[PDB]
């Protein structure tokens, strides 16, 4: 039969022929590689220059998935009479085989690799991507022709980071495989930037059988977790038999708009493909090793004890002969480059001079020593085994492409393990409207300016909050919390750049300035002429009888305070607001008490005479009006040096509600409740004051002194007033300049009305 | 001492064994280990133990001798694949054959007491059962063990993990933990232990936040991701060395406490146990094996020891060399290991399956054809077997059935100790009465998930697996506008919503109404003020010939009583849906009257002034002047100044009908607003100084006793005027706003009424109740 080929050197050979094994189900994939095992060894014999005059036999045991492992092994160790010796030392052991190909499959690798490593027979597993045999302590003799799978999830996150996908779901198996794997690919991935979703177990199930209902809520259940999810890439670890069920599943909810990922268990699979109801679901690749075209192969395949015989292998390839003809070969040219390099170790071994050979006893352990350091090159591609026990085969990520007229599994990409990367990527044809990469972020980009605040466990997750007032945001230094800007400038909303706050002040050019000023220099000219005009006339009686120093030092006063009015406009300094506050409530309360004192003296003293006569006496005795002004005035230094220690003296910098971008300035951080002690002692004089003016208002006393003093201080009382409740109803920029308006107009009323009726009778009325 | 020596026993029917008897390339050579293990040589001993007591008893096994090939094997599975090898050869022979099955062997031990580790076990299974040798493993716990389909003759004598990871599901199921961690070590114990509890917590509705492998001495990930989640129960699933290295690093990182569910590898593992700091890493609750012990264990072993060191026994009569140089106390640490009675029962399970495929009864036993290794099987599922007084069974799987402890952690002086809470034969049963956890107060640990939201709340999966959901509350203005939407909408915001609403509700205006209370009352005091202007506007067009009227006007008293009465009028129009005409229309319709009475008033005082305090040269001109048509001309200038005054500040300051959408909390606002104190000061300003002026010229009089006061009116009019709108003021700055229009009508009520009752009231009094005076 072709399961024999009398040689030299035998080679032994385990392919999966079923899934005794002749009862099961026949598959093609274990045909298609041992075709390409009898091709690769029978061109080996044909070539003159590699092994010359070295005739290489095989010797192939049909093996199941799992069921069969132990008894070819055993086969293969024995002598030639069936008989397996049992020693210590193993170096003088002689084995029937040389070498062995080994299963197609992990665990059975494993357990070929246990039982084989006593003897150190090499072994070159295929498509076997477990990552514990990348260890050489336990698996001493154990070699491989197929990336492992730490590449496999390599490529799949290199895919995801080119197309911009960090929200995915992982789906496994519950078998050993799926588990492993999304163990892999989950510590693989938390280094990337990119989260899992959720990761979930799919019960075994294998086809042809029917399901239990509760399988049936267990898919349904995995499938309405899928679609409740914002997640669009569903990566899936499991063996291809066991798929049939979940999509069918998947069919019958109608969920669309999910790019799955296929591992390479199912990611060749025909099968699925054949299914061909799953083109509505979306994007459909796949990780497998590139289609290597050997040459007189396909023509080869269609020409052509116990568990060591198959009878339907070559109907049931017959049915997919021109699928795996377009398809290419994926895992032929993996068998191909083992038999070659055990024939090259083998060659190397001998030493043969490309036309004579030793034919010396080859023992198993040197034929592994040997082949440990093969490097040679096959169809463009170089096989040499790294230290772990493996050859760098370019990678493939393939998308399913349901038309027959062509490839059913066009290639899209290209994966390079040597480099570790993913590179040479063609269009993919995606399941979108207008052919856009599927989006599957699950957080969208924040606007420019806006905190990023997590909102669970995943870091690639999370909730865009806007920027208070005040504050922006330094992408360069943290993007997950605002930073206000210093120096006392504003930020409006969703704003990166503070801007500087215009310091707005009293300037010396502006309207209501120029206003003020205009009236107060009116007011201080014609003071000024009041006082030149009284130093013209002394010895007068209007001069003599009222107070003479009393009039002279209230209007010098006077001048002094129109001559400090300018100081308000300007930069507010800590000079400016001193001489502010020691002149102006000082010389202001000063005039009051004066004013009041007087209406007093001329008014309500001959009333008290009657009744008090020694107070009188003291009070003409002394000069009465002289110390009650200079008691008012001591009192008014005592309270404005304790405003001036209750409110300090910098001046302040105050944000009105009417624009942050503004920023007015006065000289008092507390100026409301200054001003009202202020006004509060000036009407408590005043009232006094009226009242005592009022009450002689009829008496022609100094030439109608109390009318006079009537008419401005209730001038003043509405001018106070009419501050108050302007203060009380607003509070903005203009509070400084009228201020000013307030200020100055009270000290126009008390000049005019206490000082020009007698400059008009001076002037007019000199009779 | 030559302890080696008695590693083999002639028999009938020759038992194997694997032990680890020792500890720790190019060349096929096996690697050779010379170090001594006593817990290897504990179990060999305790094998050769049962088997002698076997053979003691008559009852099992009558007439027969069983002997026993005790050999060494490494942890490594190349050493023990060698001695698996030699058990399946032929008797006498030293290859094995490689057959197409099992039936042409013939074995040369009945069975095999399997290797203590299980990664070893999986091997020496999967090779044993092509071959369908029966084998009993002390200590290989790891479920797929159990699996029939690969290991068709592989038995056991300790429970497997499945039972104790369902003791361990249960349990946190039972006290409520539906929101727990697990952690796994990095081998495949924790690999296999986690998938299973994954199995398990999934069907039994336990969720798990994060599952994790903590490395073989990374951890910080690990642990971050363990405190990213709000969990205080975690499953630690893991061997002794993971265990003590994730314990010293959560010490020096000092982790919060946590109630920590024990496997049974680092539950009485004193490595563990002892470590320093321990006791604040919260309660440990484990589930120990229940099983038996020898107690004439370390009395056998010590007699053997001692008879082995007589050289004369020995000398009448390797697998473990280091074994003859051994002395007493290098054992004597681990006689109270539990494994002896899984050795010692996997002993008694082999011989009583023999001794059923036999058939035999006590008093002898018939003479046959040496039984196949394979005939076991059939007799050895079911096998109900008692070892020193207890029944044990095998399952269909192959797996012994026997209950558990849950044990917790009491900590006294530092020195931890063991207490029993509780059995799980298959149903737990805790004491939660006695149990004392770790938090301030004995209170247990919370840890829960929100399996559903309740109605009207946005939901956010958590958990590795997609299992609860985070129920959050977001406040109001917001609207839950799906069920399946991750965080609520915001609305329109024309529309307000309340706090934990599926959906906005629209805001409906709400302005000052005709209906509202103070509405009604403005209203009664409009129509008394109405009522008391024509009272007096009848008053004074009936008595117009009588001195009163004549010296207070005239005609033009009558006309400042008739623009009273329209500024009372004119307030009418405040209230009610603010239409565009109205608010524009508001100031000047609510001025022009009121100026034109402030002038009469104002050309009254001035007249009252001129004849009182100035000279009469001056006099004789102005007061016959000032009244007739140059009056008429002087109130219409206001009247026209005032109006071109109020067309201007209506074309330049725009009062708008705004819509504050933003104001009142579950209503619209319609607000009619206008330039704050610019537009309505402006249109105030005239009306205050013509005030102003005549209170001034009024306020001082000569009011000789023979005259009538033409004065008092007029200063109390104005006084009346000031105060009013100087306290209205700051009600207009602090009243709400709906309630903006009634202070702007009370403040006109209220100005009319004073002006009223200070001038035109006392006039009044004397024209009807005392005409003796006008003379
Ligand atoms: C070479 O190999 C082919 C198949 O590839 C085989 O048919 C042929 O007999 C071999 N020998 C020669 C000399 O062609
Ligand atoms: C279940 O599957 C079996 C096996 O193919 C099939 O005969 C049967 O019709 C299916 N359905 C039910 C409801 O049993
Ligand atoms: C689409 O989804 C609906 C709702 O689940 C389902 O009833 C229907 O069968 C699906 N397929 C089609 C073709 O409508
Ligand atoms: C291939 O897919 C088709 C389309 O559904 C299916 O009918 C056929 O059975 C599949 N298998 C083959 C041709 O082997
Ligand atoms: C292949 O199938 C045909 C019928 O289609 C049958 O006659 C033939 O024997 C089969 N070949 C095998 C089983 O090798
Ligand atoms: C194999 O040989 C080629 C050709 O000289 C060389 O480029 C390559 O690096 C070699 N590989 C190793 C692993 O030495
Ligand atoms: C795709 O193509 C159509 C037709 O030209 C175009 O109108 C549409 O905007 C495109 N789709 C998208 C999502 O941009
Ligand atoms: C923002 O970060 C940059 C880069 O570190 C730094 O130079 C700068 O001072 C930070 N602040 C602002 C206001 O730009
Ligand atoms: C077996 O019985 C003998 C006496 O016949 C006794 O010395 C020995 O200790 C027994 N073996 C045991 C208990 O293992
Ligand atoms: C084992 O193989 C032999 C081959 O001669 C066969 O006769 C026997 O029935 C087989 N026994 C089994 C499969 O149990
Ligand atoms: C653990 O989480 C808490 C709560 O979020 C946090 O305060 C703490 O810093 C974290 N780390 C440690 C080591 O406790
Ligand atoms: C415990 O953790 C500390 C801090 O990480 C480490 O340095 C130390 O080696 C650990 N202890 C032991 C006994 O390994
Ligand atoms: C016995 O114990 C001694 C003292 O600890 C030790 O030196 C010796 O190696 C031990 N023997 C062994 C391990 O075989
Ligand atoms: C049990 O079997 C033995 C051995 O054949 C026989 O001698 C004996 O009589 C049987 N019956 C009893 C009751 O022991
Ligand atoms: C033996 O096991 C079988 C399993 O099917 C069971 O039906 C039977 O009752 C068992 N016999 C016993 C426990 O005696
Ligand atoms: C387990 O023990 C309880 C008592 O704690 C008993 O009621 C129950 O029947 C037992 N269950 C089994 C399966 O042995």
């Amino acid at each position: 039969s072709d399961f024999y080929l009398p040689g030299d050197y035998l080679l032994g050979g385990l392919f999966s022929l079923h899934a005794m094994c002749k009862e099961y189900e026949v598959k093609v994939i274990g045909y298609n590689l041992m075709q390409a095992m009898r091709f690769a060894v029978e061109e080996i014999n044909n070539d003159s220059s590699l092994l010359p005059g070295v005739l290489l036999g095989y010797e192939i045991v049909d093996v199941c998935y799992i069921s069969n492992n132990v008894q070819p092994v055993l086969y293969f160790l024995a002598h030639e009479d069936n008989l397996l010796p049992i020693q210590e030392d193993y170096s003088n052991y002689i084995s029937r085989v040389v070498a062995v190909i080994g299963p197609d499959n992990s665990e059975s690798v494993m357990t070929v690799a246990n039982f084989l490593s006593l003897f150190l027979l090499p072994q070159i597993t295929y498509s076997a991507i477990s990552d514990e045999l990348r260890d050489k302590v336990r698996f001493p003799a154990l070699l491989r022709t197929t990336p492992s799978a730490d590449h496999h999830i390599e490529a799949m996150v290199q895919l995801m980071l080119h197309f911009r996908w960090n929200w995915i779901i992982v789906l496994v198996s519950s078998d050993t495989y799926g588990r492993d794997n999304g163990q892999l690919l989950g510590e693989r991935v938390a280094r990337r930037d990119i989260c899992i979703a959720f990761q979930e177990t799919l019960p075994t199930l294998q086809p042809n059988q029917n399901m239990t209902s509760e399988e049936r809520q267990r898919l349904v259940t995995i499938v309405d977790k899928l679609q409740q999810s914002t997640a669009r890439v569903v990566v899936v670890f499991s063996p291809d038999l066991t798929l049939y069920h979940f999509f069918n599943e998947v069919l019958r909810q109608n969920f669309t708009g999910a790019v799955w990922i296929a591992s390479e268990s199912w990611a060749i699979d025909p099968v699925l493909h054949n299914l061909t109801e799953l083109r509505h679901l979306g994007t459909f690749l796949g990780i497998t090793i590139q289609s290597v075209p050997i040459p007189g192969f396909s023509e080869f395949r269609e020409w052509g004890t116990c568990n060591q015989e198959c009878d339907n292998c070559l109907n049931a390839t017959l049915s997919f002969n021109t699928i795996l003809r377009l398809s290419g070969e994926r895992v032929v040219y993996s068998v191909y480059s083992a038999v070659y390099a055990v024939a090259h170790a083998l060659h190397s071994l001998l030493g043969c001079d490309k036309s004579t050979c030793t034919k010396r006893v080859v023992y198993p352990w040197q034929l592994l020593e040997e082949i440990w350091k093969v490097n040679f090159t096959l169809l463009d591609h170089q096989i040499f085994f790294d230290p772990q026990g493996d050859v760098a085969l370019h990678l493939e990520i393939v998308q399913w492409q349901w038309d027959r007229s062509q490839n059913p599994f066009q290639s899209v990409a290209s994966y390079y393990p040597l480099q570790r990367q993913l590179k040479n990527i063609q269009d993919i044809s995606w399941h979108t409207i207008n052919n856009t990469i599927p989006m599957s972020m699950c957080s969208k980009r924040c606007q420019s300016g806006q905190k990023k605040k997590p909102v669970g466990i995943h870091v690639c997750c999370f909730e865009c909050i806007d920027c208070l007032p005040g504050t922006f945001l330094n992408h360069t230094e943290d993007e997950y919390e605002c930073q206000a800007c210093p120096n006392n400038e504003w930020s409006y909303q969703s704003e990166t750049s503070c801007f500087k706050r215009q310091l707005v002040f009293l300037e010396w050019h502006e309207a209501p300035t120029i206003a003020v000023a205009l009236l107060a220099a009116l007011g201080f000219l014609s003071t000024l002429a009041i006082l030149v005009i009284f130093w013209r006339h002394f010895q007068t009686p209007i001069v003599r009888s009222a107070g003479g120093p009393m009039c002279f030092l209230m209007l010098t006063l006077l001048l002094v305070a129109y001559m400090v009015v300018p100081v308000y406009v300007g930069p507010p300094k800590v000079s400016t607001c001193l001489c502010r506050q020691a002149l102006f409530p000082l010389c202001f309360t000063i005039c009051i008490s004066c004013i009041a004192v007087r209406s007093f003296q001329i008014v309500c003293a001959f009333k008290m005479a009657s009744r008090f006569p020694r107070a009188y006496s003291y009070w003409v005795r002394y000069q009465g009006p002289y110390v009650s002004m200079a008691f008012i005035t001591v009192l008014k230094m005592v309270i404005v040096v304790i405003g001036m220690l209750a409110t300090g003296l910098s001046p302040t910098t105050r944000t009105d509600p009417d624009d942050p971008k503004i920023t007015i300035v006065s000289c008092n951080p507390n100026y409301r409740n200054s001003l009202l002690f202020n006004t509060s002692l000036d009407l408590l004089l005043s009232v006094v004051g009226f009242s005592f003016a009022y009450m002689g208002k009829e008496l022609p006393t100094n030439y109608n002194e109390a009318k006079f003093i009537t008419l401005s201080m209730t001038f003043y009382f509405t001018s106070s007033v009419s501050l108050c409740t302007f203060m009380s109803a607003y509070s903005g920029v203009l509070v400084t300049i009228v201020d000013l308006l307030v200020t100055v107009l009270n000290l126009l009323a008390i000049s005019l009305g206490y000082f020009g009726p007698k400059c008009y009778m001076i002037l007019f009325y000199p009779e | 001492l030559c302890l080696s020596q008695q590693l083999r026993m002639k028999g009938d029917y020759v038992l194997g064994g694997l032990f680890p008897l020792g500890e720790a390339r190019t060349r096929p050579s096996s690697p050779v280990c010379t170090r001594f293990s006593s817990n290897g040589l504990l179990w060999a001993l305790a094998m050769k133990m049962a088997v002698e007591e076997i053979n003691n008893k008559s009852d099992l096994l009558p007439g027969l001798r069983l002997g026993y090939d005790l050999f060494d094997t490494c942890s490594e599975p190349v050493v023990a694949m060698k001695p698996s090898l030699m058990f399946l050869a032929k008797a006498g022979s030293r290859d094995i054959a490689a057959y197409c099955n099992y039936t042409q062997y013939q074995p040369r031990v009945l069975a095999v007491i399997g290797p203590h580790s299980s990664e070893l076990a999986m091997v020496t299974g999967k090779f044993f059962s092509f071959f369908l040798m029966p084998q009993v493993s002390y200590g290989a716990s790891m479920e797929l063990l159990s699996a029939r389909e690969t290991f068709p003759s592989f038995f056991r004598t300790v429970p497997s993990d499945r039972v104790q990871l369902t003791a361990a599901a249960e349990l946190l199921q039972e006290f409520g933990w539906n929101w727990v961690a697990a952690l796994g070590s990095d081998d495949e114990y924790g690999r296999q232990g986690l998938s299973i509890f994954s199995a398990l917590a999934a069907a039994r509705g336990i969720c798990i936040a994060h599952e994790g492998l903590v490395p073989l001495p990374k951890v910080q990930d690990v642990l971050h991701q363990v405190n990213q989640s709000s969990v205080q129960v975690v499953l630690l699933f893991a061997s002794v060395h993971a265990a003590h290295a994730l314990f010293n690093y959560s010490i020096s990182s000092r982790l919060s406490p946590k109630v920590w569910v024990a496997s049974e590898a680092w539950l009485t593992s004193d490595l563990v146990m002892g470590l320093p700091g321990m006791a604040q890493m919260g309660t440990v609750l484990g589930f120990l094996q229940r099983g038996a012990q020898l107690h004439e264990f370390p009395q056998y072993v010590k007699t053997h020891l001692a008879l082995a060191t007589d050289p004369a026994f020995c000398s009448a009569l390797q697998r473990c060399p280091q074994c003859d140089c051994i002395t007493l106390q290098n054992v004597s640490a681990g006689l109270n290991h539990h494994q002896t009675f899984s050795v010692y029962a996997a002993v008694y399970s082999v011989a009583q399956a023999l001794h059923n495929t036999l058939q035999c009864n006590a008093s002898g036993c018939p003479a046959q054809d040496p039984v196949k290794p394979w005939q076991l099987l059939e007799n050895m599922y079911n096998l109900t077997f008692h070892v020193g007084g207890l029944p044990l069974r095998f399952d269909s799987s192959g797996n012994v059935d026997m209950e558990y402890d849950l044990k917790l952690w009491v900590w006294q002086g530092s020195v931890p100790r063991l207490h029993d809470v509780g059995r799980f034969n298959g149903s737990l049963r805790t004491e939660r009465l006695k149990i004392r956890w770790h938090t301030s107060d004995n209170q247990k640990p919370v840890s829960r998930c929100s399996r559903q939201c309740q109605e009207g709340q946005v939901r956010r999966v958590k958990g590795f697996h997609s299992c609860c959901y985070d129920c959050v509350d977001c406040e109001a203005g917001s609207y839950r506008q799906n069920p399946d939407d991750i965080a609520c909408t915001f609305c329109g915001q024309d529309e307000w919503s309340p706090e934990r609403s599926t959906r906005c509700f629209r805001r409906r205006s709400r302005f000052l109404a005709w209906g509202e209370p103070a509405v009604l009352l403005l209203l009664l005091l409009l129509s008394l003020a109405l009522g008391l202007v024509l009272a007096a506007l009848g008053l004074f067009v009936h008595h117009r010939d009588s001195p009163l009227v004549q010296a207070s006007g005239g005609p033009l008293a009558c006309f400042g009583l008739v623009c009273l009465g329209l500024v009372c009028l004119s307030v009418l129009l405040f209230p009610g849906q603010p239409s565009p005409a109205r608010c524009l229309a508001q100031q000047p319709l609510s001025h022009l009257p009121l100026t034109g009475c402030l002038s009469t008033l104002f050309l009254q005082a001035a007249e009252i002034f001129v004849e009182s305090e100035l000279p009469l040269s001056w006099a004789d001109r102005l007061s016959g002047c000032l009244r007739g048509p140059w009056a008429w001309l002087v109130v219409l200038l206001a009247m026209l100044v005032e109006v071109a005054l109020c067309t201007w500040y209506l074309v330049a300051f725009p009062p708008e009908v705004v819509t504050d959408w933003h104001m009142l909390p579950t209503e619209a606002l319609v607000h009619c607003r206008t330039r704050s104190w610019v537009s309505f000061g402006l249109a105030h300003a005239t009306n205050a100084t013509l005030a102003f002026l005549c209170f001034l010229g009024t306020f001082l009089v000569r009011s000789q006793p023979g005259r009538y006061n033409r004065a008092r009116g007029l200063t109390f009019a104005m006084l009346a005027y000031f105060i009013t709108w100087v306290s209205f003021v700051p009600l207009l700055a602090n009243v709400q706003v709906v309630l903006r229009p009634a202070v702007q009508m009370g403040a006109l009520l209220l100005c009319v009424l004073g002006i009223l009752a200070a001038f035109h009231l006392p006039r009044c009094y004397l024209l009807m109740r005392q005409p003796g005076l006008n003379t």
